[PDB]
DNA sequence: GCCGCGTCAGA
DNA sequence: TCTGACGCGGC
């Protein structure tokens, strides 16, 4: 609605304004309920499909690996390389801004 | 099996089976009579129907039972469950030696302890009691031990002491979000029926004190106890398994108390006194001869792990408040002053905790976290923060900006009616003027209030 | 003012005067059920209509009609009290005088044989209490109201999905009260298809074909023909200018000599007027144009007679030649202008290959019963009976009226069966909406949704009983010989009463009443459920109907509904709201005659409401209802804004009509968020009464009305002076005003004492007023549970302080002072019931005696020789109440045991123990014990003696009843008898009982003397049978279930004191558990030295948007400050005048109030008494919106002599140091919930297991284990904790050999494991093995 | 045309 | 069948209801037998019947098998047997074998 | 050959 | 309801 609830709880609202807010309140709680039961079921599906993955070996000896970037979504570097790479195994030695460093 | 009162209970399969045998015997008789083809086929129809309804009813005309309104439950139905297998999967595996009741706060407890109600443990740990009662010979046999547990004399408490010492116990909540929905704790007997939970970990359980219940399991063997204490213990899992960041992070009282203590002021009691050490500062504050928040110069030695975790004492002049100096006393010698040197909010506290873990290690952060909890509670209590009618400050120019926004929206609705403006343009105009006016009110209240 | 108001005034805030008084809130249920049981000779709703609807029962072609005259409800044989005692359903017999009248075979109509039945019994009908409840098993049940979608026609779209290209395809569903359903649906190519309900898809035209309509007849009755004249040759049309509605021209349209409309140029209004004024009928047109149209009728070739073009056949050039050579001057084409009149009936008719009525009936039958060869009469009877059978087809009077309303007919009532006009009008309006010349309806509209109360449901199931009874009766009417059988052989009441009692008990809407406070009861009674037959499903519906409709304004409360899977499906009725004539919803509104606002209230439905401009209550009215602004704030198209003054027809009666009673009671709702208001009210309804009722400091004025409508208060039904007050009897002497000349007597009000409520709680009434007070009819004599001073006193108001107390106020938990438990203000009484049952097995009759082998004499000591707990004895958990023994021999013990029996003298007693133990940890006093033996068996001595005690109790008490009213009677006979020539010497010494023969002067005196003498005769024979009757009920052996010899009921009374872990809340939705109870000394205190009670977390404030509680706290503290100062002047006892002055200044406090104060009432008695009552804090009435402004609160805070910021500096009671920043203290109204930690506590070590599955269960009465769910499994999986998991899933639950062996290991202190084969896995094997599938566990 | 009418009653009746 | 026809009749003659005694009265039977048949008259109600509100326990899911003796008493009997054998050891050779065989 | 329709089936 | 597999049926 174009005209808002201008008042605050310190001040006093009326009939109409309260009616407007009831919708959103009830709608919100009903969403949190039935869509959380939805999300729970979803989760159960993910856990159940992905169950078998366990660490069996120490190192197979793969040379393969993924080239990781800093996620630079528009305005800045929301998550930098260090944070993204923290705690990871490397595929090969990384060199400085100068070859063979 | 017979129900009490003369009544009987039977499976629907028994009645279906009975009809199956009846029709089969009739078919046998019908064979002996050399019955015509039409009727032999009808009997074979009825037999096929009955058999397939018996195995899985639902691919036929839905052949229910006599007068009982609910469709009969077939062999397939007994196996095929929702959700998942009847006896193996949910619902739901009931287990013995478990209890459930309301959780309660209990501020004085340490990180690795929990209040465990009397009557529950009395019932639960019955066999441990009986065994030690009879082995130590305090009770002649298990039967006499039973009468003596059911009276509940001084003797019971000693056996209780010995079991509860080396037992670790598990707390469980029904929304098992992640693995920390169950943690292992050392139980401490308290009066009452309420479970005491450590405050810091309430955030991890997403629990609130409005009648929520938790479950409590008993690992019985030695090995289970070991697995609980080693792998599942609360103190072992401070770090979130999801990200590296803290799970056992501050909840609310802590930050508030710290804020009271960490906040700086132009002027208070004892502005500009120069102290050779922290303890005199704190002595001055506790007497009310100095305020907790006042900019002050204090002589404090920060220590640094530069070596292999040794102390690298640098000894001179810091300019801080009283409050941060007192908290810095609690702070172990491995933290750089820099961390407490600033504003200290939820941001800074969590980063502090994190850095403490990475540089110092497990035990300092553990003990220090406990410390921070108690300190925060203390100074929160002394701060005396409340909520009055005047605490919600109506920004000075409120009704002006409101009346201006009202007159302009009315003008734009009337010029809507005039027909130079589409729906989109009108929507854009209304939403943007309301956004800018609302943001003005927000930022003006924040400006007005912040530096007042 | 009223008598209660004169007794206690409450200060009422408020600027506008509430003109209409609150209506009786339970009227809907009471009066509708009343309407059901009503001798009323017309087709109106209830028993009558139902009867005449199905009656008279005509013989199956035997010529013996059964006629119905009238019915009578007998007065129920068992009163309310006795029925509550024995667990009987309270009902009345209905007996009807019926006549079978028999004609002769084959007499021209004249019934020779007529037989009359002497009111056969057709079963018993459960009756409703004055409160609105029902006794079905000696327990109070309520029937929830059921909302449902009203009968009629609904035009829904459901676009998008309808072929996944938009394609806005509409449908009309016709839903009747009684009957099969109608569905009209479309197709992509615009053909209207019928689905009888959800079977195969046929063309809608086939039913009309069956209905006797030919294809051309249908094209007639749907499409309007166009006259095509042929002049000299070639094919011309007659065209009326207005008909060309939206049509690109295909030819050059010359008329009267000149080209008017160019071929292609859109016809403008100019062209229309041109043709109109030229007077153009007919225009020459090329045969090319006509070669594209369709031919309506079957135009024959006149020469031979042979048909060529058929009904709905395409027209082509050559056929145009064929027609013109045949000689038809006037050709009728159809008007189907595809924008307005689209290809609907034409294409539909083409797509339906069936032709005549018979083939239509054939395809109908072959769709309804596919594969059985159709027989004509079977198909016709089927199809006719589907929609035209009177008994089958009823839309309802409601449905029919709404139907005619939907199709814009003034005429209200139709004939129930589908008249063919209706059917065609339906398809007309459907294809109207399909072009778009109508609106689509919304399911959620109140005018489209009807409310079904008690009587309508009762009527439904009773009618179903009558239909099956008719099938049975008429079946027996045809075989058997008519003459000898009377109208009782045929009718068995058993299936009627069986099916009715099935409905009444076994239903969702019939539930156990929540009996904890009046709010819960009233809301339950006025609760509205969306389920049931003819009702919605929870999973099906749906975002659609759950959401809040604008029509609910002033009719339903938006904020009162359970917060469970049920939200939206409840919607309780608002305060001023009522049910309309047709069971719909209507709201009262004040007239506004253009400038003056009149006072008349009219109830308007939603349709009427849409029309008019109704003003809100929040507008200022001066001297005659005059509004200050020229452009005022109102709603007329269901949407609010500004309208000018010279337009307003109506106005809201008051703001409070929008919301129900519960939501209206919470103070300052305007400042409370809707979420927490809703949650607050929901939990608030579940609040339990404590020991001490007091009063809320901040009320609304409604608390008197709430108490008034509650049936737990006792109300004066005659008016007068209280003659005698007892804690069992309240006797009132009526004033001569209201005194019946014929049989008046005194008024006696018997009180209710600590009997068990549904929640097992206390329901006790205390008398409020004193002996000799003059009171009016309808005065509040004795207040019920948690009700005081006339008003509902739900809980208590305590001093709270907002501050953190070292993480004890952590999260939503509550810190509280020892002084609260110290006063015993939150200790509950719970009256729990236990039953001891002695059955008879074939092992031998069980006994209740004390002879119980090897039990301790501690447990025996409290038992009499009969084996009964002593009356009033206080026991503890585990203690034996009623002794019971059971036959048990042949132990078949293992060797060693036999050996030891020899050695020690272990004399085997052949009887097992059964005696009634008290449950674990529960301790209270026996208030009463009940014993029920079936007739036949030899009553025990103690049972006999206690039944004699109860006997003589009843005897004595009823005798007392009789003798007090008889003493009043006799006194009255003497006051009449001394009158008429005063003689008191002679009369006094003649005996009293020798006065029936007496007589005096002949007028009122002689007639009244004979009246009262016959009142004596009546009282004597009345009482003596009333006694005999009660001594028949007590004397009769009590009717027990098969197999149980005798039963003993025992009531335990537990006094349960508050402890840490109980659940407590305020009215605003803020809740919490008591974490620790601290001594008073610990808590901070004021400068004055009064210490605080509760410490509430300030961090609980900002996200919880209920701020009104703070205002309430301030006003409540200042209110007690008033009570303080008045108490102080009471303690000093200055003088009446100064306190009266101060109090008056309190009562007025400024102006703008609707208060209207004294000097009215007594100047000193009521004033000083009331003053004494007001020492505890003056009770105020803040209305929800027309309430006390903050400034007025500040003014009173000055009158309260307290800081305007409402904060005081506090000294810490532990340390003595003051706090920086002073805090807000004061009283807020708190409640302790029905969630008691005692019940929420449960644990199990070892116990009963399930029979088939070997997992733990609850049979010990020590409830069962936690469920280890898949979630918990996953938790264990996240750690590597394998041995714990394996124990928990198996060794702790399903392993039979293992748990016993491991038990022994635990006693021996051994800690290993032995998982074995889980029985669930064996279940798996056996289920597979039960099939023809082989599963073997291999090895390798 | 036979619409899966599983009812042995109908077939036998035929 | 006699029982239920009379049940029908007796309820319509009496109006209120048919008490068990009055039916036994009208018949030449020894009266004892109606209450017996009344006990026998309860029809088989299904063990698989779901509980009130159709929860995921049926009726069988309440009924417990009391036959299973608890591990407690088995421990008692174990302790008992050990004590008996120790007192057996107090006896002589053949006296022990006497009681051992008996 | 891909598209509604209709049956079957997990919550 | 929804997302979908596999025929089923039809075009
Ligand atoms: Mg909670």
């Amino acid at each position: 609605i174009e005209t808002p609830i201008t008042a605050n709880f310190r001040e006093g609202l009326n009939v109409l304004q309260y009616f407007i807010s009831t919708h959103g309140a009830r709608k919100g709680l009903a969403d949190t309920a039935l869509k959380t039961a939805n999300s729970g079921y979803l989760t159960r599906r993910l856990v159940d499909v992905a169950q078998d993955l366990v660490v069996t070996e120490d190192d197979c000896g793969t040379h393969e690996g993924i080239m990781m970037t800093p996620v630079i979504e528009g305005g800045d570097v929301k998550e930098p390389l260090r944070d993204r790479v923290l705690g990871r195994v490397t595929a090969e030695d990384v060199l400085k801004p100068g070859t063979a460093d | 099996v017979p129900l009490d009162g003369g009544r009987f209970a039977t499976s629907d399969l028994n009645d279906l089976y009975r009809r199956v045998i009846n029709r089969n015997n009739r078919l046998k008789r019908l064979l002996d009579l050399a019955a015509p083809d039409i009727i032999v086929r009808n009997e074979k129809r009825m037999l096929q129907e009955a058999v397939d309804a018996l195995l899985d009813n639902g691919r036929r005309g839905r052949a229910i039972t006599g007068s009982n309104k609910r469709p009969l439950k077939s062999l397939a139905d007994m196996i095929k469950g929702k959700q998942g297998r009847f006896r193996q999967n949910l619902l739901g595996k009931r287990v013995d030696y478990s209890g459930r009741s309301v959780i309660t706060v209990g501020p004085y407890l340490r990180l690795h302890q929990c209040g465990l109600p009397k009557k529950m443990a009395l019932e639960l740990f019955k066999p441990f009691i009986y065994g030690k009662l009879e082995l130590r010979g305090l009770a002649t046999t298990i039967k006499a031990a039973k009468k003596m547990v059911e009276r509940e004399e001084a003797v019971v408490w000693d056996i209780l002491d010995e079991v509860i010492r080396e037992h670790p116990v598990l707390l469980n909540r029904a929304p098992t979000l992640h693995r920390l929905g169950i943690q292992a704790f050392e139980p401490v007997l308290i009066e009452g029926k309420a479970i005491q939970l450590h405050p810091l970990v309430c955030a991890a359980y997403n629990a609130d004190f409005d009648g929520d219940q938790m479950a409590v399991h008993v690992p019985l063997t030695l090995e289970a106890q070991l697995e609980a204490r080693a792998l599942m213990m609360s103190t072992n899992n401070i770090l979130s398994p999801a990200n590296g960041e803290p799970i056992i992070v501050p909840s609310q009282d802590v930050v508030l108390g710290l804020y009271y203590m960490t906040r700086d002021c132009v002027n208070a009691k004892g502005e500009g006194m120069v102290l050779t050490g922290p303890k005199e500062a704190e002595r001055l504050y506790r007497s009310g001869l100095a305020s907790l928040h006042a900019r002050v110069k204090v002589r404090i030695t920060e220590y640094e792990k530069d070596a292999n975790g040794e102390l690298v004492a640098k000894t001179s002049l810091k300019d801080t408040t009283v409050g941060r100096a007192i908290l810095w006393m609690i702070v172990p010698k491995g933290l750089p002053y820099s961390i407490v040197n600033q504003a200290l909010g939820k941001k800074a506290i969590s980063k502090m905790l994190n850095t403490c873990y990475r540089i110092l290690g497990l035990k300092p952060t553990v003990i220090f976290a406990d410390q921070i909890m108690y300190t925060g509670f203390a100074y929160a209590a002394r701060s005396g923060a409340s909520v009055g009618i005047d605490d919600m400050v109506i920004p000075e120019k409120k009704h002006e900006i409101i009346s201006e926004a009202e007159a302009e929206v009315a003008e734009i609705q009337e010029q809507f009616q005039s027909g130079l403006v589409t729906a989109g343009e009108r929507y854009n105009k209304v939403i943007d003027i309301w956004a800018a006016a609302n943001d003005r009110v927000s930022k003006a209240m924040m400006d007005n209030l912040q530096t007042e | 003012y009223s008598y209660t108001e004169k007794k206690r005034i409450r200060k009422d805030f408020g600027k506008r005067p509430q003109v209409l008084d609150v209506p009786y809130l339970l009227s809907i249920q009471l009066d509708s059920f009343q309407k059901f049981i009503e001798q009323d000779p017309e087709g109106q709703y209830g028993l009558e209509a139902a009867f005449r609807s199905v009656f008279p029962i005509q013989s199956y072609s035997g010529n013996s009609e059964l006629q119905y005259v009238s019915y009578r409800l007998g007065e129920p044989v068992f009163d309310v009290q006795e029925c509550q005692i024995r667990g009987v359903t309270y009902s009345a017999p209905l007996r009807v005088k019926l006549r079978l009248v028999i004609y002769e075979r084959e007499a021209p109509e004249g019934t020779v044989k007529d037989i009359k039945e002497q009111e056969v019994y057709m079963g018993e009908i459960p009756l409703m209490t004055d409160n609105g409840t029902f006794v079905i098993n000696g327990t109070e049940r309520v029937i929830v109201s059921q909302l449902h979608r009203s009968p009629g026609v609904f035009f829904d779209s459901d676009k998008g999905k309808t072929h996944s290209s938009g394609k806005v395809l509409y449908n009309a569903r016709i839903i009747p009260y009684r009957g099969s359903w109608l569905d009209f649906e479309f197709d992509p190519k615009d053909n209207l298809f019928v689905r009888i309900d959800r079977r195969r898809k046929l063309p809608a035209t086939i039913i009309l074909r069956a209905l006797n309509y030919t294809t051309e007849q249908i094209l007639d009755l749907f499409f309007e023909k166009v006259i095509f004249e042929i002049r000299d040759n070639k094919l011309q049309m007659e065209l009326v200018p207005e008909r060309l509605r939206g049509e690109t021209a295909s030819f050059d349209i010359e008329a009267n000599g000149k080209v008017y409309v160019e071929k292609g140029r859109r016809i403008t209004a100019r062209h229309i007027r041109q043709l109109e004024k030229d007077d153009v009928k007919l225009i020459e047109v090329p045969v090319e144009y006509i070669a594209g149209k369709v031919v309506a009728k079957d135009y024959i070739d006149e020469s031979t007679g042979e048909l060529i073009c058929a009904a709905n056949m395409e027209l082509s050039l050559d056929l145009l030649a064929k027609l013109s050579q045949s000689g038809h001057k006037r050709i009728e084409t159809l008007f189907t202008n595809d924008l307005d009149h689209g290809p609907y009936i034409s294409e539909t008719l083409r797509v339906d290959p069936t032709n005549d009525r018979l083939s239509a009936l054939v395809e109908i039958y072959r769709m309804m019963r596919p594969g059985e060869p159709p027989t004509r009469e079977a198909a016709e009877s089927l199809f006719e009976n589907l929609f035209f059978s009177e008994d089958r087809y009823d839309l309802s009077a409601v449905g029919r009226m709404k139907f005619n309303r939907s199709l814009l007919r003034e005429e209200i009532e139709g004939s129930g069966i589908l008249s063919k006009d209706d059917i065609i009008d339906v398809m007309k309006k459907l294809i109207d909406i399909r072009n778009g010349k109508g609106e689509v309806d919304d399911i959620d509209h109140l005018g489209n949704r009807r409310i079904r109360s008690v009587g309508e449901m009762a009527e439904n199931q009773f009618r179903v009983g009558l239909v099956r009874v008719e099938r049975a009766v008429k079946e027996r009417l045809s075989l058997g010989d008519l003459d000898t059988l009377m109208p009782q052989d045929m009718i068995n009441a058993k299936p009627i009463s069986a099916a009715v009692k099935e409905f009444f008990g076994s239903s969702q809407l019939s539930q156990f009443m929540d009996q904890n406070n009046p709010l819960s009861e009233i809301t339950h009674k006025r609760r509205i459920s969306a389920l049931g037959p003819g009702g919605l499903t929870r999973e099906r519906a749906g975002f659609e109907v759950r959401d809040v409709h604008p029509t609910h304004y002033g009719r339903v409360c938006p904020i009162e509904t359970p917060e469970g899977p049920n939200i939206g499906l409840i919607n309780s009725l608002s305060v001023y709201a009522q049910t309309n004539e047709y069971g719909f919803l209507e709201t009262p509104y004040r007239k506004v005659t253009d400038g003056v606002v009149t006072d008349e209230i009219h109830y308007l439905s939603a349709i009427e409401e849409g029309n008019y401009v109704i003003a809100q209550a929040n507008s200022n009215l001066d001297e005659e209802g005059h509004f200050v602004e020229d452009l005022v704030t109102c709603r007329s198209k269901g949407e609010s804004s500004l309208f000018s003054r010279d337009q307003v027809d109506y106005m809201d009666v008051s703001t409070q009509q929008v919301v129900s009673v519960g939501a209206s009671l919470i103070p300052f709702l305007e400042h409370d968020d809707a979420n927490r208001a809703l949650m607050g009210a929901n939990m608030q309804r579940q609040a339990v009464p404590t020991l001490r009722a007091d009063k809320p400091l901040v009320g609304t004025g409604m608390e008197r009305a709430v108490a008034v409508d509650s049936g737990v208060t006792a109300v004066a039904k005659r008016g007068g002076v209280v003659q005698y007050v007892d804690a069992s009897r309240i006797v009132i002497k009526v004033n001569e005003d209201e005194m019946y000349p014929g049989e008046a007597g005194i008024d006696i009000y018997n009180l209710t004492k600590y009997t068990r409520s549904n929640q097992n709680t206390c329901i006790n009434q205390m008398p409020c007023v004193s002996l000799g007070e003059p009171v009016e009819r309808g005065d509040v004599l004795a207040d019920g549970p948690s009700t005081d001073l006339g008003e509902l006193a739900l809980g208590q108001n305590m001093r709270v302080a907002f501050m953190p107390w070292n993480g004890y106020n952590f999260e939503d938990s509550i810190l509280v002072s020892e002084r609260v438990v110290q006063e015993d203000r939150f200790t509950t009484i719970h009256i729990q019931e236990l039953a001891c049952v002695s059955r008879d097995t074939k092992l031998g009759p069980e006994e209740i005696t004390a002879d119980i082998p090897n039990v301790g004499e501690a447990a025996l000591s409290k038992l009499d020789e009969s084996g009964i707990v002593y009356i009033g004895a206080e026991v503890t958990g585990g203690d034996i109440l009623v002794g019971k023994v059971t036959p048990k021999g042949e132990t078949q013990l293992t060797p060693e045991e036999k050996l030891l029996r020899a050695i020690f003298g272990e004399k085997a007693s052949d009887v097992k123990d059964s005696s009634l133990r008290v449950p674990n940890g529960v301790s209270g006093t026996v208030i009463d014990v009940q014993v029920f033996t079936r007739d036949g068996v030899e009553k025990d001595k103690r049972a006999l003696e206690i039944e004699e005690m109860q006997l003589k109790q009843a005897k004595k008490d009823l005798s007392e009843e009789l003798q007090i009213l008889e003493a009043g009677l006799f006194s009255r006979i003497r006051a009449v008898l001394v009158a008429g020539g005063v003689e008191a010497e002679k009369l006094d010494k003649l005996p009293r009982d020798r006065w029936l023969e007496l007589g005096l002067t002949d007028e009122e005196k002689q007639n009244q003397l004979e009246q009262l003498a016959e009142q004596y005769d009546e009282l004597k024979h009345e009482f003596e049978k009333k006694l005999e009757a009660k001594r028949r009920k007590i004397t009769q052996g009590d009717d027990l279930a098969p197999g149980v010899l005798k039963i003993v009921k025992v009531y335990l009374a537990v006094k349960r004191r508050i402890q840490p872990g109980d659940k407590m809340a305020g009215r605003h939705g803020n809740k919490g558990v008591i974490s620790k109870i601290n001594p008073i000394e610990d808590m901070p205190y004021d400068e004055n030295g009064t210490p605080v009670d509760i410490v509430l977390n300030p961090l609980g404030v900002p996200s919880r948007m209920n701020i009104g509680q703070i205002l309430e706290t301030h006003l409540g503290m200042a209110a007690k400050g008033i009570g303080d100062k008045i108490n102080a002047m009471l303690k000093q006892q200055q003088e009446v005048a100064k306190l009266r002055e101060f109090i008056q200044r309190a009562y007025d406090l400024g102006a703008d109030v609707r208060q209207k104060v004294d000097l009215s009432t007594f100047s000193d008695e009521e004033v000083m008494r009331l003053a004494e009552n007001l020492r505890k804090g003056m009770p105020i009435a803040t209305p929800v919106f027309d309430g006390a402004k903050e400034a007025e609160i500040k003014e009173l805070l000055k009158l309260g002599d307290l800081p305007t910021s409402g904060q005081i500096r506090l000294y810490d009671g532990r340390t003595g140091e003051q706090f920086e920043r002073p805090v807000t203290v004061g009283y807020m109204y708190m409640l302790k919930l029905n969630h008691l930690v005692d019940d929420k506590m449960h644990a199990r070590s070892t116990g009963s297991y399930s029979l088939v599955t070997q997992q733990p269960l609850g049979g010990k009465a020590q409830f069962g284990g936690q469920r280890f769910g898949e979630m918990e499994v996953w938790a264990l999986e996240a750690y590597g904790a394998a041995y714990t998991l394996q124990e928990m899933l198996t060794v702790k639950s399903d392993d039979v050999n293992g748990r016993t062996k491991m038990y022994k290991n635990i006693v021996d202190g051994n800690h290993q494991m032995e998982p074995g084969m889980p029985e669930s896995f064996n279940v798996l094997l056996k289920e597979i093995r039960s099939l023809g599938i082989n599963i073997e566990l291999e090895d390798e | 045309e036979i619409g899966r009418t599983t009812d042995p009653v109908r077939m036998y009746m035929r | 069948n006699k029982l239920n026809r009379i049940s029908r009749q007796m309820l319509q003659e009496m109006g209120r209801e048919p008490t068990p005694e009055e039916l036994a009265e009208r018949m030449l039977m020894p009266e004892d037998k109606i209450r017996k048949v009344l006990k026998i008259a309860k029809e088989p109600i299904s063990m698989e019947t779901p509980i009130g509100d159709d929860e995921d326990s049926h009726l069988g899911d309440f009924i417990e098998d009391t036959t299973l003796e608890l591990p407690l008493d088995s421990a008692t009997t174990e302790s008992l047997r050990a004590a008996t054998h120790d007192v057996l050891a107090g006896l002589t050779a053949r006296e022990a074998k006497v009681l051992r065989m008996r």
